[PDB]
């Protein structure tokens, strides 16, 4: 039979009941199946011809989003504005009396039916913060050991104890600074952290699917930064709301700044751009203010610590500070080992002294390769340093190697490797290939070297007590 | 040599139903 | 006879469904006829007098067009921004869940019956970033064949047999950066690779962007400009069709993060890109290639290995490049002298080659009648760099054209249809009578190159 | 929520709160008096120093004191308590539209002039105002402030003037503040926080290292079982090993422009914040250890790698001798510091 649909505005106890439609207001008996305690206010009612109230419901469909201004004294109706600046109370629904409400919050009205229905989230944030879950884990990482148990002891370890914390009465970190040189990995490590938070929510928790797409949220650096006066810390304050929001009892949220050696600006400097003086005091209000975060870790990746603003760095705000360092030997073999696996097509003639043991051979060809890119030769001698004492120093490619150099040199080496099979047609994956690879990478970067290079300098001039005045290529031809 | 900061100036406009 | 229309909301397990009709919701039944299984969301259907779903037709396409501002967690509806900047909550019909939709996307919908159909292609949008069709074949680019190859194996040979390259677990190359000396056939390459592709597969997308069109007066404009190029390149490389992004003369945009200019506003430009390249969200399809006859200029970060790893130096041609780069610009079908077609019995492609060879003779000498610039280094010693050592691609274009022009008048003069030796003679020397930018001030960065090269840092530059 | 924290959290700031509290709770605890002398409350309180030294500790204590007055004198709901201290956290005013900070800084204090009853204050904390106060010329991307300093200080003082509605800010960078606004009868006091001593940092010590934490079993057998003397002691080595001119405590040397040498110790660099920090580290090293060897306990040695740990985490930080705080000490001598190494191993 045919019906039509009505809202819900009021219950009383001689089983009657107001409901809106067809734009006006009727106070109408319920049927006997229906329960007059059952029903709430805000939602739907399935009325019929002879207009009885056979069916209960919810009300999901559109809707102008309305600005929540203020919550009155009796706490049952809000005064939301709309798009045209038209202010008006609304009578508040069952499901909004869930987070406490704050002033701003969009929420679903129908003006003339006078009821708010849900908050919508912002748009601002959800289309951007959120990003697909990586491949990168912890295992994949090799050589970072002590940087690994150190972010997993600041970020994982405080929320799987959360009784032992409490009887010490000790609070997780409130934010987390990752710095090195360029390539020894940190987006790395934002990926790995990414994929363990996004695996411990989707299966521990089993919540539903895409919840755990929307913790850690990712902003890029400058992203952030637009043409207008007010919109970035708009954009902070509403990405701090969400995360506010957001962060339950044990449950954490991560906010990571990617690039956050620029973060927006370095404080009192930049001729070009003075987006600082409101930039930054935003953030630094919005962490450790008159109010602050519980459970929210602030993650920043940076190339140049000094190009931070100090207030920013100094403990309460971005606490644990983790340092990722060049690789050594022992680092490099281990990183070696986490591309040269033992599934790669092996050559025939490479397995033939090891009687085809694989394991062994790759050991063995991964040994070869660090001695051959660790040794102090004349080829390995890539520039010399002079400094105001003017101490002529020697740097090899060691003083310039890193995992994603590593990386390339395996990929060059497997692309050789394909070549080969192509033309001659032997398959497999032969040492002399890679030792081809590792020559051809280190020849690739000789025009690299320019009149200044950052990132080395706070390392060299350190030691050395004088900063760096000239840079020559060494032999060459 | 140097950047701006753009501040908006709302037109009039109304409609009617 | 007379039916209504009305737009279907969602359906029930009782067999009943929602129809929007008259600005009023109403619960109807469909007919015995029709399958309540096959009713999709947002579908118009007929109505009838007794309220009946008799027939279901197509979607509404007429109506608003609003911008989508996002897509909700729930995967049923989405948040959208009218003309006046009134938001709206909106249901997504059937269609909408190529690829899926993204912010900023303009979707047809009607305010009263409350869901979106169809998503409107915008042509702003396309016009905004440029996707044209290059031409340049590897037959125009002589010289060059051992670069070719390179771009070749780090471009072609990974889509060629990807399959291989999944067997043997190897990623395709991400970023490919062409450095040399200016004039040397930076973008023909890059033109001629994205051709090479584009004919290849049996489909891509190519985008071009210049570096001063990613320059605004105001801030933050140009990450957004960026973002919206990767977003588009990552739009078009979802299919799995590969996608290239060419940066042209990435020397003027996103310099060193250091110190570079005294007052730029570089240090907010480069992240952004760095962060589009490589970062927690990782591109799939996409190769970047940029070229700059100033690599030493270029951030380190941009030129890390994993971002723009593949590095390709363009020299300046030699003689049998030089030779090569002549007999690409100069065809059989081009006119000849009488005399030297005389000569050569009728033998056309012999008496060119001839031509090309005796020019480039001419070309590279020791003689002091091709006498460039005058060279003191720190030693003192003078050297004559003749122009054997600035022989730059759009040199010999300029030789090429004023040859023809001379050519042009000969026969205006006289009336014998036909091209001299003499006349591309006469137009090596008057090539260097203009200036062709290559004499510079006291101390270039070219120079002190060349002189790093030789050994001794030059000096004094003297025009001859 | 209101801050939890009161002013016996407070420690190694003693002439700091007698001063916020007479600027604030005195004047209304014995309005009599004032009326007599023909004195009314200061206008305007000025908190500035180092971060990490405190500043927004007393903003929310003043806060939650105000929070337990009224609750006290008027009644026991909580928003009407809560609705005399304001919160700007920075730049919030700051819209798109022109002229629209204005009316939102208007409205803000007609409502702060309503809400006063002459016994009852209204407190306006302006948190980080570094990015307001401008000196009007020092713009270079954008100039709102030249809008919104004068809209600004003609409400604190002009023809029509608050009452008994107190203005605190509190700042970081005071050069960048406006000299208008840097004035007797819109700022009349000048609270500054500056960097704990060693009395500080053992009553910052005493102030986190409450006798309640456990304590292991080893450490309370020197002292038999006296905890709150097994803890002074540790807090007295802690403060010692902080508070050392060691030669693994040297931590910058410093080159003025006049070329004077300057060195600096960790304990120059030094807050309430970082004593935190290290407290919460030793606490975590603890936990580790009580995880991994399965006995409770806090150990001294665990504070005393701690200390070492965090100095090795901030021991290089240093950028072009941005004046942070090196203006100061560049006045004592006399010419601004430009060159600065890190005397690291
Ligand atoms: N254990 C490891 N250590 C270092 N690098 C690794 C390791 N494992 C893999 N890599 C490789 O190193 C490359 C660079 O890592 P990553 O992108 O984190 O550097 P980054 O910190 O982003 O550099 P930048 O800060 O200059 O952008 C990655 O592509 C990754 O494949
Ligand atoms: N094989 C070749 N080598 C070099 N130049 C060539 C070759 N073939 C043609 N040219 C000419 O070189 C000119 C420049 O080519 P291209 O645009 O690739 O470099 P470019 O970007 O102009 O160099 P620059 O960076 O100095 O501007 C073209 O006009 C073309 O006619
Ligand atoms: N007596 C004390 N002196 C200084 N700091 C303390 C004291 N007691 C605790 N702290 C800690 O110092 C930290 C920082 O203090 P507060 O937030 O008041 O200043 P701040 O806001 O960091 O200063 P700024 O805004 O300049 O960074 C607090 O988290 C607090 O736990
Ligand atoms: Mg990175
Ligand atoms: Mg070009
Ligand atoms: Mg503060």
């Amino acid at each position: 039979p045919p019906s039509g649909y009505g809202v819900l505005l009021a219950t009383h106890d001689d089983d009657t009941v107001d409901v809106f439609t067809s734009g006006r207001k009727m106070r109408l008996t319920c049927s006997p199946n229906i329960d007059a305690a059952s029903l709430k206010k805000g939602q739907t009612v399935r009325l019929n011809e002879a207009l009885t109230v056979v069916e209960a419901g919810t009300f999901e469909a559109v809707g102008e989003i309305s600005t929540l201004r203020e919550i009155l004294a009796d706490g049952h109706r809000a005064l939301v504005v709309g798009h045209a600046d038209e202010e008006r109370v609304v009578w508040l629904a069952d499901p909004l009396i869930p987070r406490k409400l704050r002033p701003g919050d969009s929420l679903l009205v129908d003006t003339k039916a006078g009821y708010a229905f849900e908050r919508i989230p912002k748009a601002e944030v959800e289309d951007l913060v959120l990003e697909e879950v990586p491949d990168v884990s912890y295992a994949d990482i090799g050589g970072l050991s002590r940087q690994i148990e150190q972010i997993r002891d600041a970020v994982e370890l405080p929320f799987l104890h959360k009784e032992l914390y409490r009887e010490y009465s000790l609070r997780p970190p409130k934010g987390v600074l990752l710095y090195g040189p360029p390539g020894c990995g940190k987006t790395l490590i934002a990926k790995a952290v990414a994929n363990s938070l996004a695996k411990k929510m989707a299966e521990v928790r089993g919540d539903d699917a895409h919840e755990a797409k929307s913790y850690f949220l990712n902003i890029k650096g400058p992203e952030l930064l637009n043409k207008f006066v007010g919109e970035t810390e708009r954009h902070i304050r509403l990405i701090f709301q969400r995360a506010r929001e957001k962060a339950s009892e044990g449950t954490p949220v991560i906010v990571f700044f990617d690039e956050m050696d620029s973060i927006f600006r370095t404080r009192g400097t930049g001729v070009s751009s003075d987006v600082e003086t409101t930039v930054v005091p935003q953030l630094l209000s919005e962490i450790d203010g008159v109010e602050g975060l519980e459970n929210v870790i602030v993650i920043g990746a940076s190339n140049r610590e000094d190009m931070i603003d100090p207030a920013i760095l100094r403990p309460g705000r971005l606490d644990v500070k983790i340092k990722i360092e060049r690789p050594d030997a022992e680092a490099a073999q281990d990183i070696y080992s986490k591309y040269l696996t033992e599934f790669l097509p092996v050559h025939a003639d490479d397995l033939a002294e090891f009687d085809g043991d694989r394991s062994a051979c790759i050991k063995a060809m991964i040994e070869k390769v660090v001695d051959r890119m660790y040794a102090e030769i004349d080829d390995n001698r890539f520039l010399e340093v002079t400094y105001a004492n003017g101490d002529k120093e020697v740097m090899y490619f060691k003083d310039f190697n890193s995992g994603a150099m590593i990386q390339n040199v395996v990929d060059r080496a497997k692309k050789n490797a394909i070549k080969s099979v192509l033309e001659t047609g032997q398959p497999g994956l032969r040492i002399q290939h890679l030792l081809d690879s590792i020559v051809d990478e280190f020849a690739e970067n000789e025009d690299l070297p320019n009149t200044t290079n950052p990132d080395d300098w706070a390392r060299i001039s350190g030691k050395k007590g004088e900063r760096i005045v000239y840079i020559r290529t060494l032999v060459t031809g | 040599g140097s950047m701006a900061q753009e501040q908006t100036k709302r037109g009039g406009g109304g409609g009617d139903d």
